[PDB]
Formats: C-alpha cells, sequence, structure tokens
C-alpha cells in the first residue's frame, strides 16, 4: 500500500 | 495466399504440382475438379506478424463515451477537430504504446497513427 | 518499574497535532506531487510518440512501467522526507519511531505526507474493467 519495493 | 473452394461440392481445394507441364494446380480431393493456380504462392508465414491494426480498428469505435479524445490532431479527410485515440487494445501486440486515432463526426471514420 | 514510574511523571500521548505538519511542509509536498505527475505525463507522452526505447531485458511496456514507478517512488520518498523534516522534538510519532518502540518512518510519512502507490501482485492497480481500472477513469489512462 506504499510502493513497488515496499509492501502492498 | 488465401483459401479457395471447389465449384462443385464447395469443399476445400488442395495444391498439387502438375508433373507434366510444371504448373501449380488446385484439386478437390472429393471430386475431379481442377483449377490452375494464378497466384503461384502457397504458404506465407509472417513470424514477426507485423500487421497494421488500422485494418482491425472499427470506425464505430468513435461512438464510445469511455474513450479519450483530443482536438489537437485534426482529421485528414474532413479536417474535423475531435479525434478519439486509444492504444493497441490487442493481446500479443509485441510492445506498442502507439496511439491510434479515429475521427469523430459521422461516417468519416478515418484512422491515422502518429 | 522505575522507568514506568518516571513515565507516570512525564507522560506520553498521541494526538492529531502529531499528524499535522507545517503549512510550508504541506506546500512542498503538494509541489513535489505536481512535479511528479507532470513527469509521469511526459513519460506517457514519450511512450505514445514512440520515443521511448526498451531497457535491455525488458519490453517497452515493462520499461515504461519501471520508469513511471521510479518517478512515483522518488516523489513519494521526497514527500516523506519533507514530512519527517517537519517533525518537532516534541512530536510523539517521532518519539515512538526514534525509540523503536512502535512505528516506522514509512508510517510517519504515510500519515503526514502521502500514502503512496497501491500495488497488487507487484504491479500498479490492474485494468480490471475493460482497459481501465475503474469506470470513472477514461480508457488507456496510465497516469498516477
Ligand atoms: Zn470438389
Ligand atoms: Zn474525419
Amino acid at each position: 500500500i506504499w510502493g513497488i519495493g515496499c509492501n502492498p | 495466399v488465401g483459401i479457395r473452394f471447389c465449384q462443385e461440392c464447395n469443399n476445400m481445394l488442395y495444391p498439387k504440382e502438375d508433373k507434366e507441364n510444371r504448373i501449380l494446380l488446385y484439386a478437390c480431393r472429393n471430386c475431379d475438379y481442377q483449377q490452375e493456380a494464378d497466384n503461384s504462392c502457397i504458404y506465407v508465414n509472417k513470424i514477426t506478424h507485423e500487421v497494421d491494426e488500422l485494418t482491425q480498428i472499427i470506425a464505430d469505435v468513435s461512438q464510445d463515451p469511455t474513450l479519450p479524445r483530443t482536438e489537437d490532431h485534426p482529421c485528414q479527410k474532413c479536417g474535423h477537430k475531435e479525434a478519439v485515440f486509444f492504444q493497441s487494445h490487442s493481446a500479443r501486440a509485441e510492445d506498442a504504446m502507439r496511439l491510434y486515432y479515429v475521427c469523430t463526426a459521422p461516417h468519416c471514420g478515418h484512422r491515422w497513427t502518429e | 518499574t522505575v522507568i514506568n514510574n518516571w513515565l507516570l511523571i512525564e507522560g506520553h500521548t498521541i494526538g492529531i497535532g502529531d499528524s499535522i505538519a507545517d503549512s510550508k511542509t504541506y506546500q512542498d509536498i503538494q509541489n513535489t506531487i505536481k512535479k511528479a505527475k507532470q513527469d509521469v505525463i511526459e513519460v506517457i507522452e514519450k511512450a505514445h510518440n514512440n520515443e521511448l526505447e526498451p531497457t535491455p531485458g525488458n519490453t517497452l511496456r515493462q520499461t515504461f512501467e519501471n520508469q513511471v514507478n521510479r518517478i512515483l517512488n522518488d516523489a513519494r520518498d521526497k514527500t516523506g522526507s519533507s514530512a519527517q523534516k517537519s517533525l518537532s522534538e516534541y512530536n510523539n510519532f517521532k518519539s515512538m519511531v526514534v525509540s523503536g518502540a512502535k512505528g516506522s518512518k514509512i508510517n510517519i510519512s504515510q500519515v503526514i505526507a502521502v500514502v503512496g502507490q497501491q500495488n497488487v501482485e507487484g504491479k500498479r492497480i490492474p485494468f480490471g474493467f475493460k482497459h481501465r481500472t475503474l469506470p470513472h477513469f477514461i480508457k488507456d489512462d496510465y497516469g498516477p
């Protein structure tokens, strides 16, 4: 829910 | 290139080499009909399958409310300002984000790719 | 025991004031978001005009997605850094993050600046409807 590399 | 059908039973013709005159023929297997080949080409395969999708784009697409349109690019034929644009909208299009344009206004349906 | 009694003296809390940032901070966050959206628009225009060229090992679709994701993630990080600069010493979100008791700088940033990109299956929100994400958006919109 954050970014592509983070968390969903 | 294309497929042609027999004139008696309307079945599918098949290519056959004429051994005597060295002329390609198409013969129906279920009867004795034969017709000489005019095109001289049989099997064409485009592996890159590069096909202009302007042939696959319908003019009616200009009536879709859900598509985006711009007034920047005018039509070539009628010079209409509205033009509804969209991407390939096709699977196995390789990689193409090109915008295809369709002219709004009735019955023009001109399609340009820029 | 002794630190819990001193905490009875000093006290600890979390409130709305912790989430609020300076007006300048909010302005900077908004400017960063505007610049990022403009850069994404420019990338989309490059792709539409076929100026974009595939990155080695990636398709044009994949390289466009990677470029857009990079722009959006850098803007998200910059907004987060601005929000974290805004935090005061008294800020309690910052207190809990610094102590390590709970929370992270990611949480502070999402609370104060920008929630960030929502991604499903490692990609941006998919085109679940026909060639669009939701019915409210126009077809073939790859913007943020
Ligand atoms: Zn026949
Ligand atoms: Zn026209």
